[PDB]
């Protein structure tokens, strides 16, 4: 098997979730990455 | 922690009203800092007022008891407040009381204990004075993420009830920066900008979801966290938005396995700033801004109304980790 590749280079939405309680600290999307 | 499940349909149904808002920007927030601010601010209100508040953050009161609510956001801020050793994660929060004012001894007991709340007073009068205490407070909370948060503050103002978190997270396997290489990144089909794009090739829970049509990554944080990454298909940005539940990402997280992948994650810097009056004027809290607010919870001096409702968020993912840092700023005043 040929390993995927996965590449984050149009917008994309993601979550970030603390792990004892599962809450989402922070949710977004980007569309313009920023420097 | 039971109000979880409450705290994540409040994310998906604030984030589809941001997005409606504004659909061709980034967007940043935090669910927990502002599901935090408002609950807390729920112990100074009554009736209706109140009750919008907590249903607005999709809490069924004649389901699950209101002590049990102030309890669970309890629970998660000392949660939060001791995360792994591996990972910095802080919150707090401060109510900067007008001086002199007359509250209700119950809501000051009330934030002191359910929501750690740090009590300060000062004198609006003193405009420049009263925003560096808070702008002070913000930027000490969020370790300089937040700097100079408030610019214009109403010599009226009643209390100003602020909360952040503070995260700071480093990848269980880190990129290395000397393979990290400008790459074009498809702002939409007409628009191109270079990104720093990092790359690693690792073993990753990593699957292409039909009931998304997107690519879904989790990145595992070193302790208590995780990044859920979401790449739309081609056309579909806006069907993955819509379709986003508590139930999907449980079953993202609950998946163990893991397969070989290529990933190319951009560096980035990011802020989003946000009035918070009209979104969740969508979601149902609507009375707490009005002429009707009933916050005399936190004064019989006279009524209020929360004037100011704002939330800003930044956040910089880079080869080491993640670190991110909100802050909400919600204002009464006299009615």
């Amino acid at each position: 098997s040929i390993p995927p590749e996965v590449k984050f280079n149009k917008p994309f939405v993601f979550l970030m979730i603390e792990q004892n309680t599962k809450s989402p600290l922070f949710m977004g999307k980007v569309v313009n990455p920023t420097q | 922690n039971k109000i979880t499940p409450n705290l994540a349909e409040f994310a998906f149904s604030l984030y589809r009203q941001l997005a409606h808002q504004s659909n061709s920007t980034n967007i940043f927030f935090s669910p927990v800092s502002i599901a935090t601010a408002f609950a807390m601010l729920s112990l100074g209100t009554k009736a209706d007022t109140h009750d919008e508040i907590l249903e607005g953050l999709n809490f069924n009161l004649t389901e699950i008891p209101e002590a049990q609510i102030h309890e669970g956001f309890q629970e998660l801020l000392r949660t939060l407040n001791q995360p792994d050793s591996q990972l910095q994660l802080t919150t707090g929060n401060g109510l900067f009381l007008s001086e002199g004012l007359k509250l209700v001894d119950k809501f000051l007991e009330d934030v002191k204990k359910l929501y750690h709340s740090e009590a300060f007073t000062v004198n609006f009068g003193d405009t420049e004075e009263a925003k560096k205490q808070i702008n002070d407070y913000v930027e000490k909370g969020t370790q300089g993420k937040i700097v100079d948060l408030v610019k214009e503050l109403d010599r009226d103002t009643v209390f100003a009830l602020v909360n952040y978190i503070f995260f700071k997270g480093k990848w269980e396997r880190p990129f290395e920066v000397k393979d990290t290489e400008e790459e074009d990144f498809h702002v939409d089909q007409v628009t191109t900008v270079k990104v720093p794009m990092m790359k690693r090739l690792g073993m990753f829970n990593i699957q292409h979801a039909k009931k998304l049509s997107s690519w879904v990554l989790l990145m595992k944080y070193l302790g208590n966290a995780t990044a859920i990454f979401f790449l739309p298909d081609e056309g579909k940005l806006q069907h993955l938005e819509n379709e986003l539940t508590h139930d999907i990402i449980t079953k993202f997280l609950e998946n163990e396995d893991r397969r070989s992948a290529s990933l190319h994650l951009p560096k980035l810097s990011i802020t989003g700033t946000y009035d918070l009056k009209s979104v969740l004027g969508q979601l149902g809290i609507t009375k707490v801004f009005s002429n009707g607010a009933d916050l005399s919870g936190v004064t019989e001096e006279a009524p209020l109304k929360l004037s100011k409702a704002v939330h800003k968020a930044v956040l910089t993912i880079d080869e080491k980790g993640t670190e991110a840092a909100p802050d909400d700023d919600d204002e009464a005043i006299p009615r």
